[PDB]
RNA sequence: GGAGACGACGGCGGGGGCCCCGGGCAGAGUUCUCUUUUCUUCUUAACGGUCUAUCACCCUGGAAACAGUUUGUCUGGAGAUAGGGUUUAAUGGCCGGAAGAGCCCGACACUUCUGUCGGGUCCGGUGCGCUCUCGACGUCCCUUGAAAAUCCGCGGGAGGGAAUAAUUCUCACGCCAGGUCGUACUCAUAACCGCAGCAGGUCCCCAAGGUGAACAGCCUCUGGUUGAUAGAACAAUGUAGAUAAGGGAAGUCGGCAAAAUAGAUCCGUAACUUCGGGAAAAGGAUUGGCUCUAAGGGUUGGGCACGUGCGUGCGGUUAACAACCAACUUAGAACUGGUACGGACAGGGGGAAUCUGACUGUCUAAUUAAAACAUAGCAUUGCG
RNA sequence: GAAGCCAGAGGAAACUCUGGUGGAGGCUCGCAGCGGUUCUGACGUGCAAAUCGAUCGUCAAAUCUGAGCAUGGGGGCGAAA
């Protein structure tokens, strides 16, 4: 956060990395291989 | 690679300032290949150029301060800086009071609570600063009607 | 008496077992406030599950879909899914939860 | 732009020799339909309620005058 | 006698209601001409001939 | 004959825009905790139609027990009040323009070419607010505050005019035409002048939020910049900003400089005076926060008998009552922190006298701003 | 806070007193603007052949200012230095 000087870019305007999403869900304890995030990933 | 022209064109297309234009730092070559407003619009549709949102300016503290000044806080002699007439004009107060009194007198004369002679003398007393407010005028009218009723009963 | 029907769709993250529909039900039941006080639902607002990872809300008061989206985003922030799940209105009174756009690196 | 409140006056306006074209604008939220005929000086608009008689008025309009239905998007 | 605010308000409301009734009658007349459009077109064509 | 066509200043009222508050749809941000949260979009042109808008004018009628009436005392037997109408004036409401636009959001497609399709774009309030415009008043003058091009109305009745029909109709629609030159950009701490990309100078329009009396100072939004050689160290002497025990002008030609005073509410205020002033004289008391109390407003609405929502003939001034709505001031009281309470910023030191010029004003651009000059007042001379 | 105006208390009246209203003045504090008082000021081959800072005067007018035009050296203009 730097809300004094600038606004935060909306989350929908930045494409999320599949590696970071998989890492976060794997830390949360979700079997990513059983759900197939690669198919949902765009290119 | 220089992107000043692309930033200016993106600002003109998005209808914002040049400080609100965000150019993708990872696809600089494709942004530099855009030399026309059609290409800039195509990159905006692709999401490579976006308009940054406005910086925060909230009115929340002003609204809480307005509520505090409404319920009566921060009105003390340490808070007052202008003179009493500068804060609230006696001319505006007199205008409000005279309009209230004349409106009430017109309403009473229309409804028939008073006649035109009582209306005229009460009008000139209101102009001559006899009544402080509507309650004072109403009490004076009630006392005058009571005295007239007593005189009629005596006669 | 007017009745408003709201659907919070979480079918896809419920199928991924990412979003806990029962925990979201409990969170809504303990955080939806009526007349400025939490735990004051009574018969005014009812929360149920219609299945397939969907939450169904019946409101006889002036409950707002903006308020429901606000509480859904609060629940996502609690469950550390605010950076990864998005609440999007798809119909009149229907808010679905979906992943943000994903790039393959 | 002028609004015509008389069906007879609109018929004579459409049968005038200067009438280049006419168009149909349907507003379903307002439940209304607009007949707009283009002449040399003025664009004349007749406002009616959405009804089968309003749709039938197209048949009583002159066949020589071209009539078009306005699409949802004014594509440039 | 001098009229009061109640009389003035009723005068204002009657004038507004009269305007509303005139507008409603105008819409009804336009509607009736809309069902009688074909005879109107026949009369216009006959006058032109 | 009207228009073109006209000063400065003051308060009041209407309208547009901006600012502010509330609800709703959508989007975004915050989320240890709290926050039904905070912010963003929610717009409507020219040109027209239609219904209304202060002044004023018209009709009835004849006013003292004078009345109407503005914040501001003007109006009325040269006809007021009242009742009923006619009109100058829209940047007012509705409709056409025009949602088909613009804006916001979403779902697919997309090597490019390119996009495609949905959902909306809504409902209110407030004001000694800022700004522009309009209107009625008012004040000042030994000052009385342009002209012309051009356009219109009227007086007048010369002519021209009908039933082979006539029409020289400022009505509606229709037909035709509208040449020449300028148009980029800067308008300034780099586009002009100063020899220069020079801290100088150079005429205007639009002007957000908070504090506050305030287009003061300080902080923020939109929009702009982040440009004015850099790096390291922290000696003297400087320049700029501060503090200092005790004493308090002992310093010095000379309190030079600096310090002290300062906003607001209340108490109170001398000599002198041309009676207007002096005067913010002097000298004192107080000022935060929190929880309350009190006062100061707007809108709507009266019973019968008939004819049938109005017309009458009545009857009454406890509506002194109910319902709804709304904002900023003022006074009072308790509690409470304290070394500070106009906590930064902002912001008179005061007094006793003398000389001097009546005052406001003006000049020595680039060493002198003054008892100099001017000023109103007074007196003299010349001119029919 | 000047005329003008309203109400009340007196006074035979003319006038006197009290509370308001009103908004005059080549009035006054003071932002901009215009000007230029003082500092052992800065600067002194300067940013500048007159600049910078603080302080000061005035601020509804004998105020400030643009463009067009007029006055030309035996001259003009001059609230006169």
């Amino acid at each position: 956060k730097s809300l004094k000087n600038r606004a935060i870019i909306p989350r929908k305007a930045v494409k999320k990395p599949l590696s970071q999403l998989e890492d976060h869900l794997d830390q949360l304890g979700v079997d990513t291989e059983a759900i197939g995030l690669r198919a949902r990933a765009q290119t | 690679v220089n992107l000043r022209t692309q930033k200016r064109l993106a600002a003109s297309v998005l209808g914002c300032g040049e400080g609100k234009v965000w150019l993708d730092p990872n696809e600089v070559s494709e942004i530099s290949n855009a030399n026309s407003r059609q290409s800039i619009r195509k990159l905006v549709a692709d999401g490579l150029i976006i308009k940054k949102p406005v910086t925060m300016h909230s009115r929340s503290r002003a609204r809480e301060l307005n509520l505090a000044r409404r319920i009566g806080r921060h009105r003390g002699f340490g808070k007052r800086k202008g003179t009493a007439d500068a804060r609230m004009p006696q001319q505006v107060l007199w205008m409000r009071r005279q309009r209230v009194l004349r409106r009430l007198l017109v309403k009473y004369r229309a409804s028939g609570k008073i006649d035109k002679h009582l209306y005229h003398e009460l009008y000139h007393l209101a102009k001559g600063n006899t009544f402080k407010h509507k309650r004072a005028l109403v009490e004076h009218i009630h006392r005058a009607k009571a005295e007239k009723a007593r005189e009629r009963q005596i006669k | 008496k007017v009745t408003k029907k709201f659907i919070i769709n979480a079918s896809q993250p419920a199928s991924d077992k990412i979003f806990d529909v029962s925990a979201f039900e409990k969170f809504l039941n303990e955080r939806i406030k009526v007349d400025g006080r939490v735990g004051n639902l009574g018969d005014v607002i009812k929360i149920s599950q219609i299945g397939d990872g969907k939450v169904e809300i019946i409101a006889h008061n002036d409950l707002s879909g903006r308020y429901l989206k606000y509480l859904t985003k609060k629940f996502l922030k609690k469950m550390q899914l605010r950076d990864w799940l998005r609440v999007v209105a798809t119909s009149k009174g229907v808010y679905e939860l979906k992943f943000y756009n994903i790039v393959n690196d | 732009p002028q609004e015509v409140s008389d069906i007879k006056k609109f018929i004579e306006i459409c049968r005038r020799k200067d009438a280049s074209s006419a168009r149909i604008k349907k507003n379903p939220k307002t439940q209304q339909i607009k007949f707009k005929v283009r002449c040399q000086r003025f664009l004349y608009t007749l406002v009616l309620k959405d009804s089968d008689k309003a749709e039938k008025l197209k048949q009583s309009l002159p066949p020589n005058l071209q009539i078009k239905d306005v699409p949802k998007r004014n594509k440039r | 006698r001098r009229k009061t605010k109640a009389e003035r308000n009723r005068i204002k409301r009657r004038k507004e209601e009269e305007r509303k009734r005139k507008h409603e009658e105008a819409m009804k007349r336009k509607q009736q001409q809309l069902e009688q459009a074909k005879k109107i077109a026949a009369e216009v064509e006959e006058r032109e001939r």
